[PDB]
């Protein structure tokens, strides 16, 4: 039930600085508030200088950290430090012991302060890996043990995704666009679920249609719309969509390759 | 697909300097062409689905 | 005298049933569930069967045992395309057929 949303800028903060120290682990810290107990919004990052040693404790500078709070001031950015990102680059997004005991030590300065791991190298095109959580593959680690997982979301204002719309101008490749196939896995999937869903309800209207009259019906369902409109309807959007679907790749496959 | 083909022929013939800039993204193209697990039947076991 | 006709048809289901419950069975024992006579006999009965379109087997006959045919995986491949089509065709031209005779309004 508790989750955090993730401003663009920084998540792109974010990615940017993991894919840049590869192959070696960057840190830095995440500026933000506290919504509710259900809560955290972060809507900003800065990057933690290199230390001789890993990613730790003192990998924390208080100079710099300061140093670059009041500067922020100057903006107006004011906010709390409610977490602190880390990248895991190859290894998945699990906390080990090591970022354990600095992640307590973000505990005893608020008790909501959370880890946010990022991992540059796999995180890739499609989908990206991410992970903020909190203390007490990743199982080995005691995922539920010592801490355990949370979940996340994106603020987008407007303007922020007009901006991003006009990176991509889509007009002329359209048509040899496919979109998301997993998102046309829970269509097709949630689509049949829902035909069987109203199949029954098109065979009690024609059971009980039966034994009574037309004017008695529609005293009760003209609430409801004719389950049998849900399988005329219903059925268009799998038939076509599944027919430019099959079209699409057909031509991909034979024109792309 | 035309406009590339006959330009190529241009910097063959027609001596337009080379233009490096865009041979790397013709590679580029060539290293994004689908190999064609093996995506094949991962295509196919879609299609049938 | 149409009942005493069935005669066929019992043995028919005999044959069906005892596929369904087997692989593959040696010819003896069909013989022992049958109550029949011979072997010989069966693989007469039993190859009628196959043409018939009941069993879907073929029959290994030197060690006399039928053997029922498999589904032999394939799914990643494209025989299902095929299938669905004509599967699809036909509950096309039902979709016709029933707009062709709806004319009448
Ligand atoms: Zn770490």
């Amino acid at each position: 039930k508790e989750t955090v949303y993730i401003s663009s800028i920084a998540l792109l903060k974010m990615l940017k600085h993991g894919r840049a120290g590869v192959p070696m682990e960057v840190m830095g810290l995440m500026l933000g508030e506290f919504v509710d107990d259900y809560t955290v919004n972060v809507v900003d990052v800065f990057a933690m200088p290199q230390s001789g040693t890993g990613v730790s404790v003192e990998a924390v500078d208080d100079v710099f950290q300061a140093k670059m709070m009041d500067m922020l001031k100057q903006t107006g950015r004011d906010q709390m430090v409610v977490g602190w990102y880390h990248s895991h680059p190859g290894f998945g997004c699990w906390l080990s012991s090591v970022d354990v005991n600095t992640q307590k030590s973000f505990e005893q300065l608020n008790s909501r302060a959370v880890a946010v791991v990022v991992d540059p190298i796999q995180s890739v095109k499609g989908k990206v890996v991410i992970d903020a959580f909190r203390l007490i593959q990743a199982l080995i680690h005691g995922l539920n043990r010592h801490y355990y997982s949370l979940n996340i979301d994106y603020h987008k204002t407007a303007k922020e995704t007009k901006m991003l719309m006009n990176l991509h101008k889509e007009q002329w490749q359209s048509g040899l666009k496919m979109y998301d196939y997993e998102e046309k896995e829970e269509s097709n999937l949630a689509a049949t679920k829902s035909m069987v869903k109203i199949a029954e309800q098109y065979s009690k209207r024609i059971e009980e249609e039966k034994e009574l009259t037309e004017e008695e019906l529609k005293t009760r369902y003209v609430g409801r719309q004719d389950p049998k409109k849900h399988l005329s309807e219903t059925a268009d959007e799998t038939l076509e969509n599944n027919i430019v679907s099959v079209l699409t790749a057909g031509v991909n496959s034979v024109a792309i390759k | 697909l035309k406009d590339v083909v006959e330009y190529l022929d241009k910097v063959i013939n027609k001596e337009l300097p080379i233009n490096h800039t865009i041979l790397g993204k013709l590679q580029d193209v060539f290293n994004l062409l689908p190999n064609l697990n093996n995506l094949q039947k991962a295509l196919t076991v879609k299609t049938n689905d | 005298q149409l009942c005493v006709r069935l005669r066929s048809n019992v043995i028919k289901t005999g044959i069906r049933i005892i596929s369904l419950t087997y692989k593959k069975i040696s010819l003896r024992d069909i013989c022992l569930k049958l109550n029949l006579d011979s072997e010989q006999t069966v693989e007469y009965m039993v190859s009628r069967a196959i043409r018939d379109g009941v069993i879907e087997a073929k029959i290994n006959h030197e060690d006399g045992f039928i053997e029922t045919t498999e589904l032999l995986n394939i799914y990643d491949s494209e025989d299902p395309q095929q299938v669905f089509d004509e599967r699809i065709k036909f509950a096309n031209q039902l979709h016709d057929e029933y707009l062709v005779s709806m004319r009448y309004p």
